[PDB]
């Protein structure tokens, strides 16, 4: 009967959770994400939000964190909200790594995180994480894979997608030009970057602007390794090559 | 207003007074106290021909000896159904013996008003517990507040107010369980909002005598024939 | 510390076609010591039920005053009386509450049926019952059961008439086992009470017994 | 239930309804209704008939017509807040 | 105490002495060993007669509580899971069961065997008490799957009558119970003293 | 410890948010089941997969046991929640009793649940709609369909989800023992029910099907097009 | 008390149990069985305190199919007998310690067969054949003398048959009838009881 | 007014309790009942009401031990509470002392208990009035207990619907109270409900319900037949 | 004794810039044996392991909990466990239940990651982390491992020289230790290699 109370999980008049949609714009709102799936391994591109110049470079990753030997997510959203969902994955890998002394399936560990995200949908009046998530992980059933999961506690297996700012944007491109059984590591890097240049137009995509991390299988083991500035600048350049190539031909033909 | 415990400044609850409401918008199920047993007829709301009819379950067994004809919100009369039968079951194996219904009406309705802020709502779910005791056959109505009485006959749900006008006008105290069912399924019949068909209602006797019984399709035909 | 003192008490339960005997020997050991040799054991639960209840005194007063409360609760719920049965089974259920710290008391319910005919429950400390044409129960079980079994029993014996037992007949088979119990067994002596239930009522005589 | 009979019978008053009109059980069918409710269906119920092409209107448009006023249109009914107020 | 029980292709046979014996002295020799948990099902006690009956009762309100929740009879394979379930969660606490959990079900006629430390077993030939052996040795040598109907009451009541002549805590009578489809029926209780004069 | 009342009656005796909840399901894409002499079929609408996305990952056909399925019409996360709990139950069952589920008691059990949330303290009702597939020991098709509120009903076709309605009216019509004599036919009759609402079949249909206590199996796409396309061929013949 | 024997082979897990129970000096059950199928191709032999068995196994039964059910998944033995260890030491110092003794054979498509060897203390032992019961130490010398890893169906079988047979000739126990499965890429095949008439 | 009445813990601008006077309204719309006590003895008289005329009349008079009753005017549920509590407390007191509870204490306990859920949040008033008589050491003993938990020991009071005219009546006639027997007593219980009683309706054996205690008389309830011959005596208006 | 139920036996060793932990293999129960194969060796990092000896079901769980708790730690700072920090980890962690402990005796030997300095520690079942420059051991025959690492050890000392003396040290202790034994698995941790043997031993 309180007055302040708000309400945070109850039904509206149409059955639309209020907050969590509100989530879902912040989500909308927040920086880009991106991830696309290949044969040979997963990548995930990440627009960052903390291009300031006198804001100093202490991790390894902003947008993205390692769950467990061969999984790591990135987030979008809130970054306190984030940090406390990835410290949750870690701890759920790290319980059924020691309860059955193997790593945790992706699908599970991502089921597990968005039962968390259900029980803070419908449970008490906490408002929810209004934080969105991509996975990459490889495991011994279906390998290489790709999750996205949202604060409402729903989650989707993907080859390629996004989310964040211009999302809808990003994934439309993806669905036109990204190839099934086909586009190994490099192309899906070139793909990533395309994409990110269309998807920040505003800025030319400046390679300390966005944060790559790339998920493969050497030797039995699992590397997960964020592209360095060397091997980001590089891609950047072939793909303003390519475009000029590209824009060198339509004009030509006209 | 705010608040599930409320009172109205003309003396009421809010909360038993919407589930009164609620009551008022289920299915029409009729009890009668007769010498010679209690029957329960209530109407079975068939909403498309592909539900199957047998699957309605609005009259159950509360033990041997006493039977329950729910209407208003079948969910909750479910939970309190298996609140009566936990509570019968522990009567009698506590005391070795059977569960007066005014024993089981009483405890099923002390459960009634305990929700707060456990429940949260009270039950919208309007029963006729009809049995057979030591004292005869006895047919019991409780409702969303509670307060359980024990009727000769009783009519609830949707057409409440015109089947027990019916009620009033046939019931007579010197009568057999067969009339009993005869003007319970006429009643049922003409407040029916569609044909009574013998698949679209169910009926249910308990005699001192024979447990609980729910009449087959062949026994609701027959009676339906008659009327 | 010992939480159990075993404080004597002889109680003695016959049935019948349309009364209920329950004696009790009125006195109260502590080992050795007398102290009362008032206090029976005989407990007037209703109308129709007596119940009597030997061995550790403080569990003999909390089981009937645990019992007396849960009768007044049963008719404050059920608007009625508490029949025999219902009260064998209640006290069953009661003593086996405490299955793991036992009520150190023997009981034995005499009262009268739903139909008006005697009826006997014999408990154990733990609660298993059965309903009994009679039964002793405390210090002389052993020393009264044997001789209900030959008289009102019949055994033993051959070419004999089953003749059921009367009310008299009864009562003094009871007062003569007593004496005996008195006589031979030391926790019996004092008084004997005993508490006759009977379609008109409950009757209470009381008998004098050896003292020492 | 007895006024709701009688809205019922004062809307339906000069309608082309047919033989069997049920009034009581249409009131039954829709309890906590105004009269602005009732006048709705019966229009409806009239509506229905003329959508058919037809001159009478049965026990079968009025059901519909209750369907469409009373609980399709129920998540814009005003009674449930000022019931309260 | 001495009980037994078997299937015989008919059914059901359970049958019990009466004896409660507190020590070197009986309480009584009219003990309803066989205890009726409902028309459908058979418990036998042997060990803490307390805890049986108390137990047992309280198996037969859960399957009471069942066959009401489900329109329908609690499998006798159910019935003995449930009893062990309960007995096992106060395990090592004091408890002292031997029961024979005896019905028909969908799955023919069902016997079980289960106690206090939880040994819920199926089985066609069991007995549990004092005189648990000396009816396993007669039964076992006069037991057959193909055996008739007074044939299997014979059985059982020579061999609960072998165990109360050797077993000394194991006397009284000599209940006897068939359970079949339709139920269970007590053929006969005759005392032990008749049974040797008719030997 | 949040303890406030979610779901209270209005003034007219109504639970508006278990009536919400109802919304959720009536906005949540279609599921279409029914039940045949010995096949219980039960397809749903995949409701715009894309290219990119794994089909594997979205369930909304779960098995709950080796004979029980479940077919969902809601809001996805309230689906996984409901299946889980009700897998968790189907195992606690089997070892209670050493019998599987039957579809009745499993579709009991999620009824009690959804009541639960509907008047538990600071828990919204699940907005789902289930239709609970399966066959008992007996060898017995059943379908049931349980909603928000908790109401179970056992019936012989369903569709719950956007096109709810208008499939049920089309599986009123058209269903019968000689359009369900055989498993190929109870397929047909399940597709074109879905064709009545989803504008294009194939890529927006998923069947699942299970024959008598076989297993669950999930028609593959090119079967899917295959029944499609002899449906096609018996539409224009009669045409 | 009972008796459990596990023979690996390159391709298969074959494992075998005694199928008496008994109370007392006396058995009440002569085809007592005490394989639980944990999955399609996870096996489980129990022994040890009467009803812990039971419960333990019934309950990492269930948890083992609710696994199954929630992923479309089937537990590997090893994560299946991982899972069996970590439960048997959380339950170990409490209130409820299971005394069971275990050996859970399984075959992995990948892994291939598995066998392992775990006491009422929670202690894996991925073994290419073990024993348990108070048989176990007259049998594992036998096994360990006749035994070869590249040792095949016929000759495993065989190898279990006269070792159950020395079980026969020495161990006190009336042990007349052992229940025989093997866990194979094909599931698990159920083969005659060697029995001693 | 609208938004000084939805909790129990808000006070009016006017020092007032909406939610209280609301119970106790609930407990004026309660049916009447009438208790009266004398040198001896004590009578509560309840005029019970039928909801519907198939149903049979709601009883109103309750035990709660061998020396004490009450008639209940309100919730019916809340009063199948408070009569639990009652009850409990009544045997707690017998265990512990081997005494009847004085009503006196009882009625002390019923107060605190019906005051807690008063000043806490989210929790309402018992909405059921009580008229408890009974008889104890210091003779008998008329109470009326109030939704509000303040309670007020009465030699006679009237509560429920119309229970305004029972008052008048028992003002009247409290001089000839104390010192007429129990048959004149009751009379006067039931004179008291005639008075409420509309002047086209009148008792009946079916419609009162007469629960008496006193000296060497544990509470007893008459109704139905029981109470014909209390009626018997009564005169005409 | 609670340590003879399944007896172990592990130590270790430093030399210039490079250590050794060596493990007996068995895990038979009593006098019995049950496998040969049984692992005490858990690697905790690239040149940090853990020996944990004494009852079989104790050494797999700290072995487990050891291994979540360092995955955690390592997870939430991006850095790899000094050897120090993961000695008072276990440390705490047999700690944590004192009243009810794990009844193993780890062995700690690894190198700093940064300056590969040589480090070797012990904890007892209550959590007593004592670092040394010399020896660690832990196990059953503790006193015949202590006896020849302290008559046969030579201070600064290289890589293969250390290999030999923790071989020898190892296979005289539990030849004379009986109830473990039966195969010693040593492994020698240098700044760039993980050097693991498997050598042998009176099999009775």
């Amino acid at each position: 009967s309180r007055r302040y109370d708000s309400r945070t999980t109850i039904f509206s008049p149409e059955g639309r959770l209020y907050q969590v949609e509100y989530a879902m714009e912040a989500i909308g709102h927040a920086g880009t994400c991106l991830g696309i799936l290949a044969n040979d391994g997963v990548l995930l591109a990440a627009e960052r939000r903390n291009i300031h110049k006198l804001l100093d470079e202490v991790f390894f990753s902003e947008k993205i964190y390692k769950l467990n030997e061969d999984m790591a997510c990135s987030v979008a959203g809130i970054t306190s909200d984030a940090n406390v969902l990835t410290n949750e994955l870690r701890l759920i890998a790290q319980r059924y790594l020691l309860q059955y002394q193997e790593p945790i399936p992706c699908e599970q560990l991502v089921t597990a995180l968005c039962d968390i995200k259900q029980a803070y949908t419908q449970f008490g009046g906490k408002r929810p994480f209004g934080v969105s998530l991509l996975y990459i992980g490889w495991d011994k059933h279906y390998g290489f894979q790709l999750y996205q999961s949202d604060p409402s506690g729903n989650y989707g297996g993907w080859k390629a997608t996004c989310i964040g700012n211009n999302s809808a944007a990003a994934v439309s491109m993806l669905k036109q030009d990204y190839k099934e059984g086909e586009m190994t590591l490099k192309s899906a890097l070139a793909l990533a970057i395309k994409v990110l240049n269309k998807t920040m137009d505003v800025s030319k995509l400046s390679a300390e602007k966005v944060e790559i991390a790339t998920l493969t299988r050497e030797n039995g083991k699992t590397v997960i390794r964020v592209l360095k500035q060397k091997e980001v600048e590089q891609l950047i350049k072939k793909h303003e090559e390519e475009e000029a190539k590209a824009e060198r031909e339509k004009k030509e033909k006209e | 207003d705010r608040g599930v415990n409320t009172f109205s400044p003309e003396g009421r609850l809010f909360q038993v007074e919407y589930a009164i409401e609620a009551i008022k918008l289920g299915s029409t199920a009729i009890g009668i106290q007769t010498s010679e047993g209690v029957c329960l007829a209530v109407e079975k709301r068939i909403t498309s021909p592909l539900m199957e009819p047998s699957s309605i379950e609005k009259i159950v067994e509360i033990d041997a000896h006493i039977g329950c004809a729910m209407s208003g919100l079948i969910a909750d009369a479910k939970t309190l159904i298996d609140k009566a039968r936990v509570e019968t079951q522990n009567h009698w194996f506590t005391y070795n013996e059977t569960m007066t219904v005014e024993s089981v009406t009483q405890a099923v309705s002390n459960l009634a008003l305990q929700f707060g802020e456990a429940m949260s709502r009270p039950f919208g779910v309007a029963l006729l517990f009809g049995g057979v005791d030591e004292k005869g056959p006895q047919l019991f109505h409780m409702d969303p507040s509670g307060t359980f009485v024990q009727c000769d006959a009783r009519a609830i749900g949707s057409a409440s107010e015109g089947a027990q006008s019916s009620l009033q006008e046939v019931y007579h105290k010197s009568m057999t369980l067969k009339e009993a069912i005869k003007s319970s399924l006429i009643i049922l019949k003409q407040v029916m909002e569609e044909k009574l068909n013998a698949t679209n209602i169910e009926l249910a006797t308990v005699q001192p005598g024979q447990n609980f019984h729910m009449f087959t399709k062949e026994e609701l035909e027959e009676v339906i024939k008659d009327i | 510390f010992s939480p159990y003192v075993f404080n004597g008490g002889t109680i003695l339960a016959i049935a019948g076609e349309d009364f209920a005997i329950v004696a009790s020997d009125t006195r109260l050991s502590e080992g050795f010591s007398i102290h009362t040799r008032d206090s029976p054991k005989c407990y007037k639960l209703t109308d129709k039920t007596v119940i009597g209840c030997s061995g550790f005194h403080g569990d003999c007063l909390t089981l009937t005053k645990i019992i007396e409360a849960r009768l007044k609760m049963y008719k404050h719920s059920n608007n009625k009386a508490m029949t025999t049965g219902a009260i064998a089974a209640m006290l069953s259920t009661i003593l086996y509450s405490r299955r793991f710290f036992p009520y150190y008391v023997y009981n034995i319910i005499g009262g009268l049926d739903e139909e008006g005919k005697g009826a006997v429950y014999s408990f154990d400390p733990v609660g298993s019952y059965q309903r009994d044409s009679f039964k002793a129960g405390g210090s002389a079980s052993a020393m009264l059961q044997p001789l209900l079994d030959n008289q009102v029993g019949f055994k033993n014996m051959q070419n004999v008439e089953h003749v059921p037992l009367s009310l008299d007949r009864a009562m003094r088979l009871v007062k003569d086992v007593f004496i005996s119990a008195a006589e031979r067994d030391v926790y019996t002596g004092d008084a004997l009470r005993i508490c006759i239930v009977t379609k008109e009522g409950i009757r209470e005589e009381t008998v004098s017994l050896r003292k020492d | 239930l007895e006024g709701r009979t009688h809205i019922f019978k004062i809307h339906a008053r000069s309608m082309s309804v047919e033989r069997d009109i049920r009034f009581e059980l249409l009131a039954r069918l829709c309890p906590n209704s105004t009269g602005a409710e009732i006048r709705s269906v019966c229009t409806e119920a009239g509506m229905f008939a003329i959508r058919a092409r037809r001159k009478i209107a049965t026990e079968k448009d009025f059901l519909e017509a209750v369907n469409k006023v009373i609980k399709s249109y129920a998540k814009f009914s005003a009674t449930p807040r000022y019931m309260t107020y | 105490t001495t009980t037994l029980a078997f299937k015989f292709r008919h059914g059901v046979i359970v049958a019990a002495d009466s004896r409660a014996t507190a020590g070197a002295y009986i309480a009584s020799q009219t003990v309803k060993k066989v205890i009726e948990i409902n028309p459908y099902l058979l418990g036998t006690m042997a060990g803490g007669a307390a805890d049986c009956s108390f137990w047992e009762r309280l198996l037969a309100r859960q399957c009471r509580i069942y066959e009401l929740r489900n329109k329908e009879r609690i499998s006798v394979a159910a019935a003995s899971k449930l009893l062990a379930n309960m007995v096992y969660q106060y395990k090592g606490m004091g408890l002292s069961m031997g029961t024979m959990i005896c019905g028909w079900d969908k799955r023919g006629p069902g016997l079980y065997y289960v106690d206090s430390e939880g040994n819920r077993i199926s089985g066609a030939t069991f007995s549990v008490g004092s005189g648990s052996v000396y009816a396993y040795g007669v039964m076992d040598r006069g037991y057959s799957y193909d055996l008739e109907v007074e044939q299997a009451y014979d059985l059982a009541r020579r061999a609960i009558y072998q165990a109360t002549y050797r077993d000394a805590y194991s006397g009284g009578a000599v209940n006897l119970y068939h359970v079949r489809e339709d139920g269970w029926i007590r053929v006969s209780s005759d005392n032990v003293a008749d049974l040797h004069e008719k030997y | 410890s949040y303890d406030r009342a979610i779901t209270v009656f209005s003034p007219d005796g109504h639970l508006f948010q278990v009536e919400y909840a109802q919304e959720a399901v009536k906005k949540g894409s279609t599921a279409v089941g029914v039940r045949g002499r010995d096949i219980v079929v039960l397809g749903v609408e995949k409701k715009s997969v894309a290219k990119l996305q794994d089909e594997r990952t979205v369930r909304k056909i779960c098995a709950l046991d080796d004979n029980v399925c479940m077919a969902f019409a809601g809001l996805t996360a309230d689906a996984r929640i409901v299946i889980n709990r009700a897998r968790v139950e189907c195992q606690s069952h089997r070892l209670t009793v050493e019998d599987p589920v039957t579809v009745e008691y499993i579709t009991r059990y999620i009824a009690s649940l959804k009541q639960r949330y509907t008047q538990s303290n600071g828990r919204r009702p699940f907005g789902i709609s289930a239709l609970i597939v399966g066959f008992d020991f007996d060898g017995t098709p059943r379908l049931y369909q349980t909603d928000p509120s908790g109401t179970y009903h056992a019936w012989k076709a369903n569709a719950i989800g956007r096109g709810a309605k208008s499939v049920r009216e089309f599986l009123e019509k058209n269903y019968t023992d000689e359009a369900i004599e055989t498993d190929d036919l109870t397929i047909k009759l399940v597709i074109k029910a879905l064709l009545e609402v989803v504008q294009s079949g194939g890529k927006n249909i998923e069947l699942a099907v299970m024959r008598r206590d076989q297993s669950l199996k999930i028609l593959n796409p090119e079967e899917i097009e295959k029944y499609v396309a002899e449906i096609e061929k018996e539409k224009e013949e009669n045409e | 008390m009972e008796y459990l024997i596990g023979i690996q082979g390159p391709d298969y897990v074959l494992v075998a149990s005694d199928r008496v129970a008994a109370s007392n000096i006396v058995q009440m059950k002569d085809d007592h069985d005490k394989m639980f199928k944990m999955s399609e191709k996870i096996l489980l032999l129990c022994v040890g305190e009467a009803g812990d068995t039971v419960q333990f196994a019934e309950y990492i039964q269930k948890n083992v199919q609710l696994y199954k059910m929630r992923n479309g998944y089937e537990l590997s033995p090893t994560a299946a007998a991982n899972f069996t260890r970590r439960n048997l030491a959380d339950c170990l110092r409490s209130r409820t310690p299971y005394h069971v003794n275990l050996l859970l054979a399984g075959y992995d498509e990948h892994e291939g067969p598995a066998l392992y060897y775990m006491d009422y203390l929670a202690a894996l032992a991925k073994a290419p054949f073990a024993a348990h019961g108070y048989g176990a130490f007259l049998t594992l010398s036998i096994l360990d003398r006749y035994y070869t890893p590249t040792i095949s169906r016929e000759r495993a079988v065989e190898l279990l048959r006269k070792c159950l047979e020395e079980l026969q000739k020495r161990f006190i126990l009336n042990l007349p009838t052992f229940s025989v499965r093997i866990i194979d890429k094909n599931g698990i095949h159920d083969l005659d009881n060697i029995s001693f008439p | 007014r609208n938004q000084y009445d939805n909790d129990v813990t808000v006070w009016s601008p006017q020092g007032r309790i909406h939610q209280i006077e609301y119970a106790m309204e609930a407990v004026k719309q309660g049916s009447a009942t009438v208790g009266l006590k004398s040198k001896t003895h004590a009578v509560l008289v309840a005029l019970k009401r039928a909801q519907s005329e198939l149903a049979a009349h709601q009883k109103k008079i309750l035990h709660v031990d061998n020396h004490i009753g009450i008639s209940i005017a309100g919730l019916t549920a809340d009063a199948r509470l408070l009569c639990n509590f009652m009850r409990q407390e009544c045997l707690d007191s017998r265990f512990v002392f081997d005494r009847p509870l004085p009503v006196s204490r009882l009625v002390s306990l019923i107060g605190s208990k019906t005051q807690i859920p008063t000043q806490r949040y989210g929790r309402r008033p018992y909405g059921v009035g009580l008229l408890i008589a009974g008889y104890d050491d210091m003779g008998p003993h008329i109470f009326q207990t109030c939704p509000s938990a303040n309670y007020f020991d009465c030699r006679a009071m009237s509560i429920g619907a119309r229970s305004q005219s029972a008052r008048t009546y028992l003002e009247r006639h409290m001089s000839e109270f104390m010192e007429c027997n129990l048959n004149e007593l009751v009379k006067h219980g039931l004179r008291a409900l005639r008075e409420t009683l509309p002047a086209e309706q009148d008792l009946t054996t079916k419609n009162v319900s007469i629960g008496i205690v006193g000296k060497d008389l544990e509470f007893t309830i008459y109704d139905d037949d029981d109470v014909s011959p209390f009626l018997e005596g009564l005169e005409e208006r | 004794s609670i340590m003879s139920y399944n007896g172990g036996a592990v130590m270790a060793m430093k030399g210039k810039n490079c250590v050794a932990i060596a493990a007996d293999r068995r895990f038979g129960i009593q006098a019995q044996m049950v496998t040969t194969d049984f692992q005490k060796i858990f690697p905790m990092g690239d040149r940090l392991y853990i020996g944990l000896a004494g009852l079989a079901t104790d050494v797999q769980t700290v072995a487990q909990r050891l291994k979540f708790r360092l995955n955690l730690y390592e997870l939430k700072e991006g850095r790899q466990i000094k050897p120090y920090t993961l000695m008072s980890m276990v440390a705490n962690l047999l700690y944590e239940k004192r009243f009810g402990p794990y009844y193993t005796e780890p062995v700690i030997a690894g190198l700093d990651p940064k300056t590969f300095k040589p480090f070797i520690c012990s904890l007892d079942l209550i959590g007593c982390p004592m670092v040394t420059d010399d020896f660690v051991v832990s196990g059953t025959c503790a006193e015949q491992m202590y006896g020849m690492c302290e008559s046969l050890w030579e201070p600064n000392m290289d890589p293969d020289h250390l290999f030999e003396t923790i071989s020898q040290a190892m296979l005289n202790a539990v030849d004379r230790d009986a109830v473990s034994g039966m195969g010693v698995i040593v492994h020698i941790i240098e700044k760039d290699k993980i050097t693991t043997r498997t050598l042998k031993a009176r099999m009775d």
